[PDB]
RNA sequence: AAUUUCUACUAAGUGUAGAUGGAAA
């Protein structure tokens, strides 16, 4: 009785991680390049409610240059530098600076980070 | 010396500088803790309570004194009205018997009865509290106790009231013009038909229900007028016509009912009654606003009932007396015309010819003046019977069933839009959002608004002002209908006011401190009762006040000297001392200061005023009485210097008082120490609020305002007595007018767009939030200090006259001129005293200039984006304020670019005059806003004054020049004014500059006669065949109303191109035009004069399209509509080099010496007027200046534009 | 049932709502003044996938500033000039004039609408 | 799109350029 359903969560939840992204890449791209945050990239649609910070999978690396795609308006990301050749599509900001994730920071905390 | 240098120092000139408080430290807390505002916010929402209460009792009062009025004079002017006046040098006594009778009604009024205890603090603190039986209201009225002060001005309004100024607003004027003309009217139109109503039907019943004494004859009998002034009276009078109630739903039937009823003749048409005046919409909320529109406008409300009436009255047009119907003489034929016949100005060009074949002889030409005289016999006409109306038509067309059509078919278009509209007047109607964003809602009101207004507007013009015998028959419907419709005005007013009213709001009250004397004056003896001092730290300046119990809580505070210390401002001025003086030392206190009779007989008959021929002893007598006082009187001698000049300066009295008040002035800086007062403010004992505005704080640093220079000056050591601070401060709260939760803000570092196009830097990154209406989203408080510029002015003479003794003398006067446009919101040409052009421009590109950069700021591509912006609104009524208050936005930074050419050539302006002229409909800055700026440019040049100028420095903040008189009123702008001259406007723009050619002829189609007679009116049509041009000699004393012109013999060609404008637009070749022309009937146009050539083609095709030509040569004003970058005008007439005029070959030169558009050539022309009234000044003597004429009538111009040139 | 579903799809079109308005609002922030498209607005979301373009009680203006709320950051709009106050909290581009509106633009156009 | 307040702004970053006579009816 449950045929659909989760074709609806799974749309809904990845238009409320779309429209997080897209909050995030503009105030990423107002930023100097020594004070992005600590991204826990994944090319994976990634929840900022909870995260689930206990896999050992998400890394923990500052953000590097934020490139608008060209094909679609897809905003992509990049870490580090543009020397390692990683290019993101969902990225989201923790304070767990080098690789124990303490708590994911909230939107208003990556605006104030200027 | 400049001619400027001379005017300064001249009059006096009061200004009211404002401010924010910022609260600042403990103060906040301590207001809040208190409870200071709650109070005072009170006060001044219940206040309107109190005005309610007030008006209660005004009108008690009149109606209690009312009850003893006997108007004596009146048995005399009830028949003095029916005498058939025909003046005849008799009326003037009938106007002199109605002012002492209005008067004798405003004795008891003016006299007795009280009316001393009633405008004086007296009302609302003893006679009020009587005059009431609820405690409510009287609680109201008991808290005002010494705030009478907060109402003088409701005081003065309802002074207004119990005077008889002869206007709308008295008791004497409402029942004297408004009264007794309806009471004899009525009388008579009884009179009339008195047997008509018999016994046993009207009077048996109208006996009983209102009066059953003095019952139904004794109110039309005699003089009972003396009974229909009070509000019973009009009351009971108004139950004679239109009945009464009977306390129930009986509703007996009145006597304009029974005239009504009485149409069972079928031909009654019966004069109806008139009742008597009397003396004494939303803005809240949505839901009110729709209420309010739906209660007065739906189906069933008064405003359609008389819509019906009016199309049944002129549905009727026919069956009414056609000799009685007038319409009213003014702007309303100009459209009558335009109905009725066919053409613009066919009404006033039959009453023309008509007056022609009665005043004029059968000279064969008009000329200036007596066409000028023409014209104002035409404007002293009051109306228009529709019988004239209908002699000045042909046969075949009449002009009643013209009218009723036409009324017909807008009361047809009023039931479209009422239909268009059906849904908003459903009951059960339901909003979709609010009214002030939405336009589906508010286009409704507006397109149903907009018709009935409109028919409003076009059914005025039938009243004519009043007259002969008139259509009682008609007017009775019409006046009681209109009536009625006249209130959609108050409608239209009341929901345009609130669907344009900015969110926010500016409503706020004002702060008493538990004091009814706060901050009335700054004083150092009166500190303990006004409570109000301005400390000043570094260049920071505090205001203090202090509390009500602790009064005494500045003064013990000493310098002390620990690193701070507030200043703080003392030494009050000296209240007027022409009566001060005279008061101050002649209040009964000759006890024990002097001894001599000399002194005292001269006083007792007081020989030291006017009222003589003049002494040398006795003024300087007093003199020195006073002088030799004040040297004694230690209260004084101590305060101020009192350095007076010597004794052979003085020459009359007024100049002694003047000095004592040009010397009474100190304001003086005291030490305070701070830690001391800082405590006083944390110990709830002293509130220092911070005077501040966005060029006192630290992060500013371009130049300040206006105002903040002079508040700065306020306490210069420079400044002696040009700026001082007249006392009367005043202190109000504005409370939040926007949620917090409806601000809008730029978010931190995200780049923004710049609307400036022309600005280099297309976007901003700023470090902060750039919030919208931060200021309206927190509680303010404000402060108004008024200020009082040029309070002792010495060098005081006329300016009219001194302007023109000073150009006279002087050998080149600059002059600017300054006209609008069509491309040119304002175009500016400067010309000197011979008739070069120094400088020309526009100012549509306002060039603001900051730290050595300049940014040009255009306004007319912002203009005609925001006309974009209405014309697809839907609405229209909040996009056509935004332009309102645009272009009263541009006309402040437009003064500043004309008090910079007022210094730069010390000359005089030259400004249209906005009376006597008609702007075509297309110029963009329409005369309403002229208006606002020829009387903003006044309000400027009374103390013009440099921003960026060294404060002392004839030009600077404290001498600034005053080259103007004050602003009295708009009809008042004519002929002079300081240095603005305002000159007349006709023939300016369509006047080629190079010659002074002008167009006088009438060069439209009328038929084949008038076109042969006027090619045979000519000299010479000739085709030059080295030139290829069509020579066409003329002479202007063939042709009519020529008159104006001078040099009257001109040689027309066919140089150059023409735009004709078809709204199409085609440009067309002169010459080869005209050989298509000639080409196309077969003339041969190579014989040199072809007039008798052209005579001889007999159709209407051909004149109906020569005339075209001939009118295209002569336009010299062509235009496109289309591009800025193509507009120009050019002459037909060679110069005395043998070119010809064509202003594009100055578009491209960078200061040419002739006018380059076609605006520039209007202010050039609007300039050159003015050195002509110079010229004028150069003939007569200094003793006749005064006499000179200005307004320069066209032959004159048309004289002095054909001879400078050469 | 089935009548909860289509009280749930109504809250996947809502959070589309927002995402194009994001979008957009991110699109309009850098054009200049003079070369904003005519959109249409609404204080209720506006679908701009199907949009029923015939509705009569939409109009089509340029869109002037473009805000951003305090409390939340709701990207509110500013249509025609600022001074009118008329701030709308939804638009979609549209190509028509002011009121025979043609089609609905589509993102790529309003994008190239800088160069 | 910040203001004693109005208009035009961003004007080199909590502001720039002009104007501004308030209270009252
Ligand atoms: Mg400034
Ligand atoms: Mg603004």
């Amino acid at each position: 009785m449950y045929l659909v359903v989760q074709a609806l969560i799974r749309a809904c939840i990845i238009k409320e991680i779309d429209l997080y992204t897209e909050q995030l890449y503009n105030i990423i791209k107002s930023l100097p390049y020594d004070k992005r945050p600590n991204v826990v990239y994944s090319d994976q649609p990634l929840d900022p409610n909870n995260l689930d910070l206990s896999e050992p999978e998400l890394w923990a690396e500052q953000v590097g240059e934020c490139m608008r795609y060209a094909h679609n308006d897809q905003p992509c990301f990049y870490i580090g530098s543009t020397k390692r050749e990683l290019r993101v599509n969902y990225i989201v900001p923790v304070i767990g600076v080098r690789d124990e994730i303490e708590r994911v920071m909230t939107l208003e905390e990556v605006r104030n980070l200027h | 010396m400049s001619k400027l240098e001379k005017f300064t120092n001249c009059y006096s000139l009061s200004k009211t500088l404002r401010f924010k408080a910022i609260p600042v430290g403990k103060t906040q807390e301590n207001i809040d803790n208190k409870r200071l505002l709650v109070e005072d916010e009170k006060r001044a929402e219940d206040y309107k309570g109190v005005k309610k209460l007030l008006d209660r009792y005004y009108l008690s009062f009149i109606n209690d004194v009312l009850h003893s009025i006997k108007l004596k004079n009146l048995n005399n002017y009830i028949s003095l009205f029916r005498k058939k006046t025909r003046t005849e040098k008799e009326n003037k006594e009938l106007e002199n018997l109605e002012i002492n009778l209005r008067k004798e009604i405003a004795k008891a009024f003016k006299g007795n009865e009280g009316y001393k205890s009633l405008f004086k603090k007296d009302i609302i603190e003893t006679i009020l509290p009587e005059f009431l039986d609820d405690k409510d209201e009287i609680a109201l009225v008991n808290s005002f106790n010494g705030f009478t002060t907060a109402f003088t001005g409701f005081f003065d309004n309802r002074e207004n009231m119990f005077s008889e100024e002869a206007k709308s607003t008295s008791i004497a004027f409402r029942c004297i013009n408004e009264n007794l003309t309806r009471y004899i009217s009525n009388m008579d139109i009884f009179e009339k038909v008195d047997a008509i109503f018999d016994k046993h039907e009207v009077q048996e019943i109208k006996e009983k229900i209102l009066n059953s004494d003095y019952d139904v004859e004794d109110f039309f009998e005699g003089e009972f007028f003396n009974f229909v002034l009070t509000q019973e009276g009009i009351d009971v009078y108004n139950a004679i016509i239109g009945g009464f109630v009977t306390e129930s739903g009986e509703k007996i039937k009145g006597l304009n009912e029974y005239i009504n009823l009485y149409n069972q003749k079928t031909k009654q048409k019966l004069p109806k009654f008139k009742p008597l005046y009397k003396q004494v919409e939303g803005y809240t909320s949505d839901e009110e606003v729709l209420e309010v529109f739906r209660n007065t406008l739906n189906k069933n409300s008064e405003i359609f009932s008389s819509i019906k009436k009016l199309e049944k009255l002129f549905k009727n047009f026919d069956e009414y007396s056609s000799a009685g119907i007038f319409v009213k003489n003014g702007p309303a034929i100009s459209t009558i015309s335009k109905d009725i016949f066919g053409e613009w100005n066919v009404i006033r060009d039959k009453w023309n010819a008509e007056y022609d074949d009665i005043h004029l002889k059968k000279k064969a030409v008009v000329t200036e003046k007596y066409e000028d005289d023409r014209r104002k016999s035409f404007k002293k006409i009051g109306s228009f019977s529709l019988e004239q109306l209908q002699e000045y038509a042909d046969a075949d067309l009449s002009v009643v069933e013209k009218l009723k059509e036409i009324i017909i078919q807008k009361v047809d278009e009023i039931y479209k839009v009422y239909g268009s509209s059906e849904k908003l007047f459903d009951a059960d109607f339901v909003l979709e959002k609010s009214l002030k964003k939405n336009d589906a809602v508010v286009a409704i009101m507006k397109d149903l608004l907009d018709s009935v207004k409109s028919f409003e507007n076009y059914i005025k013009a039938f009243f004519g002002e009043k007259e002969t015998n008139r259509d009682e028959s008609f007017y009775g419907d019409f006046v009681l209908a209109y009536d009625i419709l006249l209130k959609v005005d108050h409608i239209y007013d009341a929901i345009r006011n609130y669907v344009t009213q900015k969110p926010y709001s500016k409503d706020k009250f004002k702060l008493y401190f538990q004091n009814p004397q706060f901050m009335g004056g700054w004083d150092k003896d009166k500190e303990t009762d006004y409570r109000a001092t301005i400390l000043r730290y570094g260049s920071k300046y505090y205001l203090a006040i202090m509390d009500k119990k602790y009064a005494k809580c500045l003064q013990k505070i000493d310098k002390d000297d620990v690193n701070g210390n507030y200043e703080k401002i003392n030494y009050k001025l000296l209240p007027g001392p022409n009566k001060m003086l005279p008061k101050v030392f002649f209040s009964k206190k000759w006890m024990a200061y002097y001894n001599s009779e000399d002194i005292q007989k001269i006083y007792k008959n007081g020989t030291f005023k006017k009222g003589d021929m003049f002494n040398l002893n006795d003024c300087h007598k007093l003199i020195d009485f006073f002088k030799d006082s004040i040297s004694r009187y230690p209260k004084w001698s101590n305060a101020y210097d009192f350095n007076f000049s010597e004794t052979e300066k003085y020459k009359d009295i007024a100049g002694f008082y003047r000095e004592v008040e040009e010397q009474g002035y100190k304001v003086s800086f005291e030490s305070a120490s701070k830690k001391e007062v800082d405590k006083l403010v944390e110990e709830g004992k002293l509130y220092m609020f911070q005077i501040y505005n966005k060029d006192f704080s630290d992060k500013s640093h371009g130049t300040p305002n206006l105002h903040t220079m002079y508040f700065k000056l306020l306490f210069d050591e420079n400044n002696h007595g040009q700026i001082r601070l007249s006392g009367g401060a005043e202190l109000f709260m504005r409370r939040a007018s926007l949620k917090k939760e409806e601000l809008v803000v730029h978010p931190a570092n995200s780049p923004i767009a710049n609307k400036n196009p022309d600005n280099p830097k297309k976007t901003t990154t700023l470090s902060y939030d750039v919030y919208k209406d931060k200021r309206f989203s927190e509680d303010q408080y404000e402060l108004h200090i008024p200020i009082a510029i040029n309070k002792c002015p010495k060098n005081i003479f006329k300016i009219n006259t001194e302007v023109r003794v000073l150009l006279k003398h002087d050998d080149n006067p600059y002059v600017i001129g300054i006209d609008r446009g069509e491309r040119n919101l304002l175009y500016i040409v400067v010309v000197d005293g011979k008739g070069n052009i120094v400088e020309q421009y526009s100012l549509n590109e306002i060039i603001n200039n900051f730290n050595g950069i300049r940014i040009k700021t255009d306004y007319h591509s912002l203009l005609d984006k925001k006309e974009k912006e209405r014309f697809e609104a839907r609405q229209n009524w909040t996009s056509i304020e935004n332009i309102k208050e645009l272009k009263a936005g541009y006309i402040s930074q437009v003064v500043h670019k004309i008090c910079e050419l007022v210094e730069k050539y010390d000359a005089v302006i030259a400004l249209e005059d906005l009376n006597s002229g008609f702007k075509n409909s297309r110029v963009k800055v329409e005369k309403q806003v002229y208006q606002k700026f020829e009387k903003m440019l006044i309000d400027k040049l009374n103390y013009m004054v440099d921003k960026k100028s060294n404060p002392c420095a004839t030009g600077g903040a404290l001498k600034g020049y005053q080259i103007t008189n004050k602003f009295e009123s708009f009809k008042s702008m004519s002929t002079q004014n300081g240095f603005i001259f305002y000159i007349p406007a006709w023939l300016t723009s369509k006047i080629d500059p190079s010659t002074g050619f002008v167009n006088l002829l009438k060069t439209k189609y009328t038929s084949i006669a008038d076109s042969k007679k006027f090619i045979s009116s000519f000299d010479r049509i000739m085709y030059v065949p080295e030139e290829d041009l069509f020579e066409f000699a003329l002479d202007y004393k063939n042709f009519s109303r020529t008159d104006a012109d001078y040099i009257k013999k001109w040689k027309l060609y066919s140089y150059g191109n023409r735009i004709r404008i078809f709204f199409d637009w085609e440009e067309v070749c002169l010459t080869s035009a005209y050989k298509e022309l000639f080409n196309k009937y077969g003339i041969n146009y190579q014989q040199g004069d072809i007039r008798a050539l052209l005579c001889e083609q007999s159709d209407k095709a051909f004149y109906s399209s020569f005339m075209a030509l001939m009118s295209l040569m002569l336009q010299m004003r062509n235009s496109i509509t289309g591009r800025t970058d193509v507009d120009f005008l050019i002459s037909p007439v060679k110069n005395s080099d043998g070119i010809f005029y064509d202003s594009r070959n100055y578009e491209a030169q960078e200061n040419a010496i002739l006018p380059k558009n076609a605006d520039a050539n209007g202010a050039y022309n609007i300039a050159r007027k003015v050195l002509w009234a110079i010229g004028q000044f150069k003939k007569a003597e200094d003793e006749k200046l005064d006499k000179v004429k200005i307004a320069i009538s066209n032959k004159e111009w048309l004289e002095y534009a054909q001879t400078s040139v050469k």
